[PDB]
């Protein structure tokens, strides 16, 4: 009937996803042993009596975090063939990830591709967790998209990437990975949720205000945008939007779905005793610079097409007030060839919340999702590391040694600077 | 799912329901023709 | 996980019921009338 | 002989209807179970034309559900009078439409209409004949306008003279969900025109602007929404159902009110409606209810009847009340409103009366006013369909999915033809 | 279950409580050293954290129970002379007890039994109605937040009910 | 509905501003948490099961004041990011905490300003509260007016300054400061009003007997006139006067928008004994040069309009038999343009006292503000005394340092000296 199947690779992909699928069998209501104590079948199938297995797929080529999970709390839950080890790892290589090393892993998880999917008719979609600094994540997170759009090329490889912060990237090679990852993402995926390290890091700081974050807390938030993004997929909802929607009101062009989100509120149990919950300010609070997952300021940017979903007890009254609130504020300037530009989603369930962190709960999540003309920017800074880094080579025997050859570098320059064109002239 | 009563009673539109009904002595029905 | 046994934050309950255009006021001394009105009608000592 | 189909597409008409079918079951006295109550042989002589007789005593609706996603009509078959309707009425999808107006129409909905054509001619052909059908849907969704207007227009050569009247949902100007509105509305309109013989008017934003002030209400739910509209929806048909001194059926209210046989777009009223607060000092005659039929805070249509020349009009009172009560008043609004009644068709409105009213009414009324005032609304879709079009996205899909540019400049150029006679008859 | 007995809770002005007093308070175990440095920076804010929040309250919101880490009934008493609240004597079973059960010893882990972490000195555990751990103030942990983690006491889903 | 949003910079509005809501949760009935057991929603705004939060920031430049409150007994009343602290104190400077220091807190203070306002439409505007001693207050302050003008144009905005003390100011660069605070103060705040430290220090000695009381204690006698000023738009009343009836009653023309004020009667548990309070009588006490709480003598001076607001059992035939009292006083003179000159409103409730304050339980009392052509005194002493330290400039080298140059202190000296020329010329 209804199956989404979702897919990690990297290191960064296995511990979202460790936090996604603790947050929806936190849902369901389901032991993590997998038992009990009809609406759980988008994420999960029903294997015997009360037996409840993932749709989820693990992807590395290092196996120090698949055994870590093996071995982990949910070990039954996940049952132990959904979870793949390497040989070694692809080091920070685009090039061992794609060409020498991912071949061996590749045919495998293929193999568990088409038999996930032929369980039952109405597959519906992909949720693809990858980071693109990372060397298996951009190398096998690059080679799974061509053969997974060869095979199902008339569906959706929704994606999740965690684009790295200027400042922050914790890796030296790190931008040769992200421009030559890029392209060949760009026409194998179809949604792309660009995120930020700093970004999080900066709303952990300011609304959470915690002064210590590590890279769990980020995977709370994240496992909770998601979650909110599948919120109208797994239960019921007034306006329920599907994973066939998300781009049917996002991307104008085939070139143009790179793409922010956020989340409001992120708040403690102290910083929810004093204020508004209300509809006609979560919104505001939800669009500032200070709030979004990829510290991309659209002061200077201009917003396109955006979905706001809610969910939990709220009525589209106060809804559609809330979207003539911003429509008539004049720093959030919309573009001039659409005097529409939203969709309200709505949902009636309650916001999950994880006891044990810090978020604390309300009765109304917000994700905003929105598609901007700043995207410029975060790939002009993007563009300009990697012409300082190729001035004289460096680093490119590493990649010409493991066998890809000297000048596919080279056509990566021009396709990021054709997309870094195509906001302009989008936008003028 | 905030399964109370005032919140299920209001997504089933009883409100309407109370408010578009006429509350005073309504029903007038007299046989004018006599025998 | 069990630990779900929490009466739910930030405390709003959606106001189903009739907005309140007239908020109970205190009517006293000043817009009061009575005095003039036995005085003009004269109720008897 | 006299038989309403009743068609509720998408998620906007199966919704809809699912409280229209609430509030015409417990009109005409029966249970969610289905058999027969309500204590008046009125609503039993005349029972057919919205039900058929399930060989057990049990009354059966006369309705065939349009959805390609299963979800939200599982949910009114969960909810009451939702097992009404026999199980071989649904249709199921399990592709969905993308609020496409593409992807409701061409591709994917090919393979159901297959499937739901021959449950309507099967409903249709098992009287000797009908009277024309219902179908409720919008315009911002593709779900209820693909199959929505697909269905119109395979139902006209199919059953050629016979009434279709469809209650549409217009997008609201203001506030606009799912945002490829234009491609829906305007790529809708233009076939709705010449395949259908009567659109009624509703829009979302004049149902919220009329019970937050005139209704007086602070925040409902939808579900209140769509029992304000179903009840006006149900007092248009309520000669069919139920005797009256001036009958008057869907045909009566076709020739009164249609010049011309290509604009046919109506506006739609009910009075009286009043708060809680505002129940027990008002009046309730048929004076102070013709006056507030005619002002903006009654229309369901967020179109400001005072910059239109009324072309006709029409009102069905319901329940027991003097014909000159009615028509000295009715006259009373044209000579009073001078400038607002177009002066080449002289008494420029109709009335009727049934002899019962709604359940908890006495004297209540349905205005079904053909005014030429929606320049403005098919103006502004246009404005922003041209907006759309101009530039050449969010059409794309539509290009590689098996259309081309004339038809897209077809439907822009029909609808600007929408606006051309609407001043010029004005 | 009944987690202590008749003659455990120990407050100020010498007197005993029974188990049903705990009734509707945020009920607290606060495992501490009298001597311990981390102890002497911590206790004048739980002091004031107790202090405002309570006093300028509505009902009773706040217990918390001094469960001793020390050494001497006299450097016991010295440490008692200093805090208001309710505790528990040092040489009832009861220290002993839940010491094992939350996990809040002393590096003495070998000589005694052969399990694993210790969570040792400071730590205050908000707990639930059934001995079960509430959730865990961050003074000494992996986020290390010492002096102020008591900001993120959530007070109205813990209660002893 | 009615709404204010009482804004606060510098210490001294800090804890005058802890008066002003300690005194309005006491009045209102709500607990130092929130909890009581559309009234209050022009102060408090309903957030929460029961539970309320003022609508208040408190905006200071250095922690020991903030900070102090915030791990004080008013911690859950307050929403805790509302008291937002700077890093470093601007220590006396105006150049510091307008130019150089200022940007790296009032991003983040209007930032918070928008959340209070957009939560309700219908603002009568900002209760300003500053004093123009320090120098937070002033350059903090005065940056404040620019951007709250600039993002809101026809709102009021109604500010309490803290006017130094004629003969003495606790403060040496003080005379460098002021002079320059109040340049941009002219034509950036609405209905500003003097508030002299020393004259609430001797209507102390005269009329509640008391010799040694602190700041606080005058932040006692501040409050009240915070509250009696606005419990006519507060609570129901006879009269009722809203924020934009003080401007329509006060000021003559834009630029003399500077007031006085005066709150009588003033008793202590002696006098309220043997004394009788009636209307008649403390309209006298409030008129007299002696009550005046900002050491402007009105005898040498021609008042030009005047408010009153009255609370208590106030019968409006003893407003009218009062102010019939003072019309025929003779040394109260009111200029010769000007023949009405008299605002009243009355409100129901009698004043409400804190326990263990220094006033009285009293049953009438008296908020009494009046623009004056006499005020112009104590802008020209302090005329006199910027003259001789710019004479041979003293401390110049401080506010050149960051960030004016040589040249806008003589550009304050010049629009005060017109200032004194408007005074003259209206007090012909
Ligand atoms: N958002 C987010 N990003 C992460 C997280 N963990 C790692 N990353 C990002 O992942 C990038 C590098 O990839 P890694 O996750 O370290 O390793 P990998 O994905 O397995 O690929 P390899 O480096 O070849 O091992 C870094 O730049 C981080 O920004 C995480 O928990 N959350
Ligand atoms: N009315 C009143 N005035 C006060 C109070 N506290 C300080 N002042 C006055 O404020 C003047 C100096 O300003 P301060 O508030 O002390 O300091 P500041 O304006 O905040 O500037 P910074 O110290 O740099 O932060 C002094 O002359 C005092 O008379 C108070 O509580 N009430
Ligand atoms: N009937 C109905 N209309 C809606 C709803 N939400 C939004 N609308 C209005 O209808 C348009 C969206 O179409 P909708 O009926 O929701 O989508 P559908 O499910 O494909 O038919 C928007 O312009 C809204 O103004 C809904 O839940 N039900
Ligand atoms: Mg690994
Ligand atoms: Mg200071």
């Amino acid at each position: 009937m209804r199956e989404v199947i979702s897919i990690h690779v990297g290191q960064a992909g296995i511990q979202i996803g460790n936090a996604c699928w603790e947050l929806f069998c936190l849902e369901h209501g389901i032991q993590p042993d997998g038992q009990m104590p009809d609406a759980f079948n988008t994420f999960f199938s029903e294997t015997g009596a009360g037996k409840h297995v993932p749709r989820c797929v693990f992807l590395d080529l290092e196996p120090t975090v698949v055994d870590e999970v093996r071995t982990g709390t949910y070990r039954h839950l996940f049952h132990p063939e959904q979870l793949i080890s390497g040989k070694e790892d692809a080091a920070n290589n685009f090039a061992r990830g794609h060409y020498t090393i991912g071949k061996e892993i590749v045919d495998l998880s293929l193999d568990r591709i088409r038999k996930l999917a032929d369980n039952c008719t109405g597959l519906q979609g992909f949720l693809m967790f990858n980071a693109v600094g990372g060397g298996t994540g951009s190398g096998l997170g690059c080679l799974l998209l061509e053969r997974l759009s060869v095979d199902y090329g008339k569906k959706s490889k929704l994606n999740f990437c965690s684009w790295p912060s200027p400042q922050v990237s914790t890796a030296v090679v790190e931008p040769y990975n992200s421009v030559l990852s890029t392209h060949s993402l760009l026409e194998h995926t179809d949604v792309a949720v660009m995120l930020d390290n700093e970004a999080i890091y900066d709303i952990c700081r300011r609304n959470l205000d915690i002064e210590r974050p590590t890279y769990t807390n980020l995977n709370r938030l994240i496992a909770q945008v998601i979650s909110s993004l599948t919120a109208s997929l797994r239960f019921d909802g007034a306006l329920n939007v599907d994973v066939t929607e998300f781009q049917t009101n996002l991307v104008p062009y085939p070139r143009i779905h790179f793409m922010l989100s956020s989340y409001a509120p992120i708040i403690s149990a102290e910083k929810a005793y004093h204020e508004q919950l209300s509809v006609a300010e979560i919104t505001n609070s939800a669009f500032e610079p200070a709030s979004m997952m990829a510290k991309c300021d659209p002061r200077h940017g201009k917003y396109m097409a955006c979905c706001l979903m809610y969910r939990g007890d709220v009525v589209p009254k106060d809804v559609n007030a809330a979207v003539a609130t911003i429509k008539t504020k004049r720093t959030i300037q919309f573009v001039d060839w659409c005097p529409t530009g939203f969709k309200c989603g709505i949902n009636y369930q309650p916001p999950t919340v994880v006891p044990g962190g810090d978020l604390a709960k309300v009765m109304r999540a917000v994700c905003m999702i929105s598609n901007s003309t700043a995207i410029a920017e975060v790939f002009s800074r993007m563009d300009h590391k990697f012409d300082l880094m190729y001035a004289k080579r460096a680093f490119v025997h590493w990649y010409v040694g493991e066998g890809m050859e000297e000048g596919e570098f080279s056509e990566a320059r021009e396709d990021l600077a054709a997309l870094e064109k195509d906001y302009e002239e989008v936008g003028i | 799912f905030a399964q109370d009563a005032t919140r299920q009673r209001a997504l089933q539109g009883h409100r309407t329901a109370d408010l578009l009904k006429t509350p005073f002595d309504y029903d007038l029905f007299h046989r004018t023709r006599l025998p | 996980p069990s630990a779900g046994a929490s009466i739910q934050a930030a405390g709003k309950e959606i106001d189903w019921s009739e907005k309140k255009l007239f908020r109970k006021a205190v009517v006293s001394t000043v817009f009061a009338s009575d005095q003039v009105a036995e005085r003009l009608r004269q109720d008897l000592p | 002989m006299r038989e309403i189909v009743h068609v509720q597409g998408g998620q906007c008409g199966n919704q809809i209807g699912a409280k229209f079918w609430e509030v015409i079951s417990d009109e005409h006295g029966i249970d969610p179970t289905g058999t027969y109550c309500g204590d008046s042989d009125l609503q039993l002589e005349r029972i057919n034309v919205f039900y058929n007789e399930a060989t057990g005593g049990r009354f059966v609706p006369r309705a065939i559900l349009m959805d390609l996603e299963p979800g939200t009509m599982d949910s009114v078959r969960a909810g009451p009078f939702g097992q009404l309707f026999r199980p071989d009425n649904f249709v199921f999808g399990q592709t969905g439409a993308g609020n496409n107006w593409a992807k409701g129409h061409y591709t994917e909905g090919a393979e159901l209409i297959d499937s739901v054509l021959d449950v309507v001619r099967k409903e249709a052909e098992g009287c000797d004949c009908l009277q024309g059908f219902q179908i409720t849907h919008s315009l911002g969704g593709g779900t209820g306008s693909g199959m929505g207007t697909l269905l119109i227009s395979k139902v006209r050569e199919e059953y050629p003279d016979r009434i279709m009247e469809t209650f549409s949902v217009f997008p609201s100007p203001k506030v606009s969900d799912t945002v490829v509105e234009p491609y829906n509305a305007t790529l809708s309109v233009h076939q709705l025109v010449e395949n259908a013989d009567e659109v009624q008017v509703i829009d979302n934003e004049a149902l919220y602007d009329i019970c937050f002030r005139t209704l007086k209400l602070t925040t409902p739910t939808y579900g209140d929404l769509n029992h304000l509209v179903s009840a006006a929806m149900s007092g248009v048909t309520c000669c069919l159902r139920f005797p009256g001194q001036l009958n008057s059926d869907l045909r009566k209210l076709a020739v009164n009110l249609i010049p011309f046989p290509r604009l046919h777009f109506f506006l739609i009223g009910f009075a009286p409606l009043t708060s809680r607060g505002s129940q027990q000092y008002r009046a309730l005659s048929v004076p102070e209810l013709t006056q507030q039929m005619f002002d903006a805070k009654n229309m369901m249509c967020a179109s400001d009847p005072r910059h239109g020349r009324y072309l006709t009009a029409s009102a069905m009172f319901r329940g027991r009340m003097s014909t000159k009560e009615v028509d000295e008043q009715m006259l009373n609004v044209q000579n009073k409103n001078s400038s607002y009644f177009v002066e080449w068709i002289p008494n420029n409105m109709k009335s009727s009366v049934c002899d019962i009213p709604p359940k908890g009414l006495k004297m209540s009324v349905t205005f079904v006013g053909n005014s030429t005032a929606i320049q403005e609304m098919f103006k502004r879709v246009s404005d922003q369909f041209t907006a759309m079009f101009r530039r050449k996205a969010f059409l794309h899909w539509y290009t590689g999915e098996g259309m081309d540019e004339m038809e897209f400049t077809e439907a822009e150029s029909n609808m600007n033809d929408l606006v051309s006679e609407y001043q010029q008859y004005q | 279950l009944i987690l202590f007995p008749e003659g455990s809770l120990k407050n100020s002005n010498n007197t005993v409580i029974p188990q049903s007093h705990l009734k509707g308070k945020s009920v607290a175990l606060y495992f501490a050293d009298g001597a311990d440095p981390k102890c002497a920076s911590l206790l004048p804010f739980l002091l004031n954290y107790y202090r405002t929040m309570n006093e300028g309250g509505a009902n009773q919101k706040i217990e918390i129970i001094f469960v001793s880490l020390d050494r001497d009934r006299e450097a016991f008493e010295s440490h008692r002379a200093h805090m208001p609240w309710l505790s528990i004597d040092l040489e009832n079973p009861l220290t002993e007890i839940l010491k094992r059960h939350f996990r809040v010893m002393k590096e003495y882990e070998v000589p005694t039994y052969g399990y694993g972490s210790r969570t040792g000195v400071p730590s205050v555990i908000v707990i639930g109605s059934d001995g079960r751990e509430a959730q865990f103030l961050p003074i000494c942990s992996g986020l290390e937040e010492g002096d102020r983690a008591l900001l993120r006491w959530d007070w109205r889903n813990t209660k002893f009910a």
